[PDB]
RNA sequence: GGAUGUGUCGUCGCAUAGACAGCCAGGAGGUUGGCUUAGAAGCAGCCACCCUUCAAAGAGUGCGUAAUAGCUCACUGGUC
């Protein structure tokens, strides 16, 4: 969800995903395909979906994290007078970046918990499975 | 009241006179006497006492019935062979006790018209299986 | 495996399903390009501890190991490969997969087997004979039980690049 | 988001030990497995998947019942 202390406001720009395209901490992984912004609550949503479907307990790695403050001006104001005041928080997930890692669950379980998380997501995704030893 | 026969399988506690929840309208709806089964089966529970001996009841028609009385589940004598009158919460996170390979010789000797098994090893290990997921831990095995 | 060309120019192979690669002897250094399909079957089979034979379209066939692989982030597929031309008696340091064997007595009272570090990099075997996997027993292991990098059974002539009190295959509680 | 539309590649699987489909039959004994429960007996919720007979039959999939009983699948045999 939120960061704890910071600077306040920000900006916007894009190209392909820095690190990391590879599958650590787990056996199955879910990957972006589109240059989105991702809000806390959207992740929160995926977290709760997958957490329920796994029941107790599995193991869930939420790689992505919202450090980026997005603002929205008040209702019905003429432009200017200031910058909008922190509406919510996004995490700038670029394509190929791995958003999710789950392990301690079968392939089937992983597929499903993934698909369920996917339908809650602003962007297309793909699941995959290890071999990406660029390092470890 | 008619002639629509039926082979009905059930289960009743031995030494009790059943009310509305067990029998009543469960097998008295095919056509059989209930006044002469509280003086029939309840008198052969004076044989083997204190268990839930399974019964199978076949009904012809009219006022006819024929029943078979099997063997008492020694899950009333394995919970008695420990100290808990109601089974374990789980069989692999809270056990019960430990019977013997000779309290198995009264399982496969009352259950001789039961387990279609052959030799002693088979007829012992079969209901050594019942006492697996019931919670209890077994005394024995090979070697020793 | 049988690559052919090696110029600095890629248009000769790009679409045709080939990967750009380099294999270096440490004295001898050679660029080239392998059929993808092949190296896929291959690298899947043999992984990083691989060891397979490489005959350049000129007659000369040399044995080698896989040192690094470079991916398309968006297509998730090989575009380039770093290849170590093996030596003989001492190689380099080999990263090998920790596995797990037998129903642990952790998954039976509450928790689960968690390979806290999938890939363990050892120093040396004598190259010809590389450990390709690395079985660790876990049946003794309860919930709250860490396996340090020490306790791993190496197959003689093998040492540990790892700090051998570092947590590997550990079994975690539920919830 | 969805879809046995159609072209093109690739993966994997099953098959001359007879398969996918179709059609006949079995689908088992412990055992209402334990727990819960007013009852739960494959099938409202918490832990485990063991033996018996065999060419084959899994504490088992959906419908079903207040719960039984009941219909059918995972396996095998014939048929081709």
């Amino acid at each position: 969800k939120r960061t704890k202390f910071r600077k306040q406001f920000r900006g916007r720009m894009t190209g392909d995903a820095k690190g990391g395209d590879y599958v650590a901490f787990g056996d199955y992984g879910l990957i972006a395909m589109e240059p989105a912004w991702i809000k806390s609550n959207q992740i929160e949503a995926c977290r709760i979906v997958m957490s329920r479907h796994f029941r107790r307990g599995g193991k869930i790695y939420i790689r992505i994290f919202p450090d980026k403050p997005v603002t929205k001006k008040p209702a019905e104001t003429r432009m200017g007078k200031g910058k909008g005041a922190v509406e919510y928080w996004v995490s700038v997930v670029k394509p190929g970046r791995v958003m999710f890692e789950v392990a301690g669950v079968t392939e089937e379980q992983a597929k499903e918990a993934f698909r369920l998380a996917g339908h809650k997501l602003p962007i297309q995704t793909k699941m995959v499975k290890r071999e990406v030893y660029d390092e470890a | 009241m008619r002639r629509v026969a039926g082979i009905v399988k059930l289960q009743l506690p031995a030494g009790k006179a059943t009310p509305a929840p067990p029998v009543g309208p469960a097998l008295g709806q095919y056509g059989a006497n209930i006044m002469e089964f509280t003086k029939a089966f309840n008198a052969q529970t004076a044989d083997k006492g204190d268990a839930i001996i399974p019964v199978e009841i076949t009904i012809y028609a009219d006022r006819s019935f024929t029943f078979i009385t099997k063997t008492p589940p020694m899950s009333y004598l394995i919970r008695k062979a420990a100290g808990i009158g109601k089974g374990s919460s789980t069989p692999n996170k809270a056990k019960v006790g430990k019977l013997n390979w000779d309290q198995v010789l009264e399982i496969a000797k009352t259950k001789m018209p039961d387990l279609n098994a052959g030799s002693v090893e088979a007829a012992a290990n079969t209901v050594a299986g019942t006492a697996r997921s019931m919670g209890v831990t077994v005394e024995g095995g090979p070697n020793a | 495996m049988e690559l052919t060309a090696k110029p600095r120019t890629p248009k000769q192979k790009l679409d045709e399903s080939m990967i750009a690669a380099v294999a270096y002897n440490k004295e001898n250094n050679v660029s080239f390009a392998l059929d993808r399909k092949a190296f896929d079957r291959a690298f899947r089979q043999q992984s990083t501890t691989g060891l397979f034979d490489i005959t350049v379209e000129g007659g000369e066939t040399f044995p080698a190991l896989v040192k690094a692989v470079q991916m398309d982030k968006r297509k998730r597929a090989p575009i380039h490969v770093d290849f170590y031309m093996v030596t003989y008696g001492e190689p380099v340091e080999v990263s090998v997969p920790v596995h797990t064997t037998g129903r642990s007595q952790g998954e039976v009272q509450g928790g689960l087997v968690d390979i806290v570090v999938h890939n363990l990099q050892i120093v040396a075997p004598g190259p010809r004979r590389i450990p390709q996997e690395l079985v660790v027993d876990v049946t003794k292991m309860n919930i709250g039980d860490h396996i340090t990098a020490g306790d791993i059974k190496l197959p003689e002539g093998c040492t540990l690049a790892a700090d051998p009190e570092l947590t590997v295959v550990s079994v975690l509680p539920p919830r």
